[PDB]
RNA sequence: AUAUACCGCCAUCUUCAGCAAACCCUAAAAAGGUAUUAAAGUAAGCAAAAGAAUCAAACAUAAAAACGUUAGGUCAAGGUGUAGCCA
């Protein structure tokens, strides 16, 4: 089972006809949906990296 | 006033701890009535008890 | 345990020149790098006249005896700050020496800000950088003026935050707010390269001394 | 300026749900329809009667579950069956919901002469899409 | 009709009439009320009892059935709810203590609490904040015509030598209080107190057009100063001092001038170091006994300080006039409450 | 009766680019805060933008358009505060 099959399954099981596709149901990998968090720029002592 | 509002407070010559509060610790002068806000009746009574 | 930590941090302050920074420079070395050359008399600041040896046909000359004394103190302070693991930020707005000063900070292991200084960088650090940002413990101003011939904003803003400042001050600058002023030439490439070398050798010596001091005292604890 | 179904800006302290945040021009684009029947399809009859039932069914549920509705209800008609899907806050005890479900279903099945079912999804508190 | 009935949120929105041209025109007033406050689900005027909604579903092991309260029982319940309404209404009526400042209707001299915590949980509970002026300034704008801002001057202090002031401006008074209160904690002067109760020496200064003449006083003298100076002195911790303010009574210039003078005074220890001599004190209540209050840190000198036959000091007529026997004003040294 | 108590739903500037919140700076601040070979401004929200619609594509047209201004329009869509009529 792959990402392509997932998108097809969700479209069958949750039919949505909204024109904007960002507003449709999605079961995507957390990396795709969650924005990359910029890592902390300093350590425990507080000295920037 | 401070004395009248509290009925348990008693102006007596033997109650020195109360009397001390109405005398200047540095100069030993009895405060005038406006200073502590006591009424004139109790100020006279305090002055006699301190004396 | 507690004795060892006290030894590491309190022993260095019982010696006048714990890091032997005196050897790094000499009046002769400074004179080779043209550290005694100042701006014309017209450009002179009133608070620089103490440090000026005289006027050689319109060009103020900087007494290299006062420079040597002040430079000794400034390097000594910069070493103890580096020894105690403090953050040191190099600051300059001269674009001829922007790459050299950024390269020095990287060599030392410290920080450089040679670009446009944002208003509020230090007085509004939490908003700009984050809630727990640790500010610099020392700012070294290789140049104390910006490119419009006005004091660098970080001189006043570093005093507001009570951060000590080691700055190179020339005959047209205002040393009043610099904690450790170093009177000297700020324009010549040979003068700036000498100062950059001194601050880099000084900082590296202080960091190395800390490692050795920790190893000796640490070894004693088992031994 | 357009004032229709637009929850206007305040000072960033007004919680709004997903339904409230989107203005009318986002209908069929970002947000769907709360009621789904076949009466507005082309060549279909009884739009007026389905629409009147919706108005009443919404006023009935607000009064029958006063202060317990987290969002607007969703009405779903299939054949003669009516299905009411309501997000309800967890304010009332559990047994009270069983009473109001039995009452509201039987009463609306004998009023419109159709099988009516109530579907309740309980939320701990209103879901806030954004603070405006 | 049942179809022309609107919700409570929409009914109060119109009736209250908060939004509208009236608000910008400065227009007691009606108060919103919650009508579902005391209503219990399942309770009606008719008094029916619904098992599982407004009464126990099972009672003493008996499955309850529908019922209705008698006319007498329902009348009691109706009257009881009417009583509960009165109790809740009374709560709003109550008005409780606050402390006035210099005057009952003014904010000057009013404590507004400590500044807010710092970035790393740095609490300032030991600091107190006092208001020194609240002003409603105006800026003309094309969009709004006259627009109003609240300019607040506050002072902070821990009563132990550390104090500061700031100005906060906002459109809302509550916001201006927060801005000034947290800004002033960033401008903390440390004020030197002689023995913790007074200034080290007389201080005379002019800040812009405001003149201040402070005088060092003995214990028990109390604060005899401008009400603002009394407020600041308590924040600093000064207990005994005299001050006079003349010229302009600008509150900002008085606060800036006060802190300027109090922070540029000279402690006895400093004076001994500058001149190298001992600083000795002579009290009339201790007789001729010499009291040494500060000794030079380094080397004690041996050259006596020059004592001129006639000093060239610049004297203030106000100070001297009293000792010359000139009658004072009727307003001078009146009996006042303890400060 | 009062749109000069309001909700609701709009007009106008307007397809204008701002608005407001939290901060920071000023030899005091009523207010102001930009310079890119950069000189005290910063980082989030709303609007614009983007996206969606006119069933490939673009462009275009629609739609959208904040805070305010005109006590702008509407008590006669409906509702409603206050006052008024109840043979
Ligand atoms: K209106
Ligand atoms: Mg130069
Ligand atoms: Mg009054
Ligand atoms: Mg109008
Ligand atoms: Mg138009
Ligand atoms: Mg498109
Ligand atoms: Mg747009
Ligand atoms: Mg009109
Ligand atoms: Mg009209």
């Amino acid at each position: 089972f792959a990402e392509e099959d997932i998108d097809r399954a969700i479209a069958y099981l949750f039919p949505s006809g909204l024109f904007e596709k960002r507003a449709r149901p999605m079961m995507k990998h957390p990396e795709h949906i969650f924005p990359k968090q910029r890592a902390t720029q300093w350590g425990e002592d507080g000295r920037p990296f | 006033c401070p004395i009248c509002r509290d009925h348990k407070l008693h102006v007596d010559f033997r109650n020195v701890k109360l009397l001390e509060q109405f005398v200047c610790a540095h100069t030993g002068i009895i405060f005038h009535a406006p200073y502590t806000g006591v009424c004139m009746k109790q100020h006279k009574k305090l002055t006699q008890a301190i004396q | 345990g507690d004795d060892f930590q006290s030894r590491i941090l309190d022993t260095p302050l019982q010696h006048s020149d714990f890091f032997n920074v005196k050897e790094l420079f000499s009046v002769k070395s400074l004179f080779e790098a043209r550290v005694h050359l100042g701006h014309k008399a017209g450009c002179r600041h009133r608070f620089m006249e103490p440090y000026i040896f005289g006027n050689r046909l319109g060009q103020d000359i900087i007494d290299l005896d006062q420079t040597a004394l002040n430079l000794q103190l400034a390097l000594n302070f910069t070493a103890h700050v580096a020894y105690r693991k403090g953050i040191i930020l190099f600051v300059s707005r001269n674009r001829q020496f922007s790459h050299l000063i950024e390269t020095t900070a990287q060599a030392c292991g410290e920080y450089a800000h040679t670009r446009y200084f944002k208003g509020g960088l230090l007085t509004n650090a939490q908003l700009l950088f984050g809630p727990s940002v640790r500010l610099p413990d020392l700012i070294i101003f290789l140049h104390t003026l910006n490119n419009v011939f006005e004091p660098h904003v970080a001189v006043r803003d570093a005093a507001k935050m009570n951060i000590p400042t080691v700055g190179i001050v020339d005959t047209n600058c205002n040393p009043c707010l610099i904690t450790y002023p170093i009177p000297g030439n700020d324009d010549s490439p040979q003068a700036i390269q000498l100062f950059c070398k001194l601050f880099r050798t000084t900082i590296n010596r202080a960091k190395e001394k800390r490692r050795q001091m920790e190893a000796l005292h640490r070894l004693q604890s088992p031994k | 300026k357009n004032r229709a179904a637009r929850v206007r800006v305040a000072k960033g302290n007004k919680p709004v749900s997903y339904e409230e945040a989107h203005a009318p021009h986002y209908i069929a684009h970002r947000k769907g329809w709360l009621s789904l029947h076949t009466g507005n399809l082309d060549g279909e009859d009884h739009a007026a009667e389905r629409t009147l039932e919706d108005v009443f069914l919404r006023k009935f549920m607000m009064g029958t579950f006063p202060g317990c509705l987290a969002d607007q209800i969703v009405l779903k008609r299939r054949a003669n069956q009516v299905d009411i899907c309501a997000l309800v806050l967890r304010q009332l005890p559990a047994h009270k919901f069983y009473f109001l479900v039995g009452y509201s279903e039987t009463l609306l099945s004998h009023f419109y002469k159709c099988p009516v079912r109530l579907h309740l999804q309980t939320v701990p508190s209103k879901v806030v899409y954004k603070y405006i | 009709s049942f179809f022309t009935k609107l919700t409570a949120e929409e009914l109060w929105k119109g009736a209250l009439a908060e939004t509208g041209a009236g608000a910008r025109k400065g227009r007691k007033k009606k108060k919103r009320k919650d009508l579902n406050r005391g209503q219990i689900i399942g309770e009606g005027r008719s008094g029916f009892l619904w098992p599982g909604l407004n009464v126990p579903l099972i009672k003493s092991g008996v499955v309850q059935n529908i019922g209705q309260r008698s006319k007498e029982e329902q009348q009691k319940v109706e009257a009881t709810m009417v009583e509960q309404r009165e109790e809740w209404d009374r709560k709003r009526k109550i008005k409780v203590k606050r402390e006035r400042g210099w005057s009952g209707n003014t904010w000057g001299g009013v404590s507004i609490g400590p500044p807010d915590p710092g970035p790393n949980g740095e609490t300032y509970e030991d600091f107190d904040t006092r208001i020194l002026e609240v002003r409603n300034v105006f800026n003309m704008t094309a969009k709004e015509g006259r627009k109003k801002s609240v300019r607040v001057l506050v002072a902070v202090g821990n009563g132990n030598g550390a104090a500061g002031f700031a100005i906060g401006k906002a459109a809302d008074r509550g916001d201006a209080f927060r801005k000034a209160k947290n800004r002033a904690i960033h401008y903390l002067h440390y004020i030197e107190r002689y023995e913790g109760h007074t200034i080290f020496h007389d201080i005379s200064l002019r800040f812009k057009r405001t003149q201040i003449r402070m005088k060092k006083q003995p214990r028990g003298y109390g604060l005899r100063c401008h009400r603002a100076i009394i407020t600041i002195c308590r924040l600093i911790g000064i207990k005994d001092m005299y001050a006079r303010v003349t010229g302009s009574m600008n509150m900002l210039n008085l606060t800036r001038g006060l802190f300027h003078g109090l922070a540029r005074q000279e402690t006895h220890q400093h004076l001994a170091d500058k001149k190298g001599l001992h600083v000795v004190e002579f009290r009339e209540e201790c007789g001729p006994l010499p009291i040494v209050v500060a000794s030079p840190h380094g080397a004690l000198s041996k050259e006596p300080e020059p004592e001129p036959e006639v000093p060239d000091t610049k004297l203030d007529w106000q100070d001297v006039k009293a000792m010359q026997g000139l009658k004072r004003s009727v307003w001078f040294n009146l009996k006042r409450p303890a400060t």
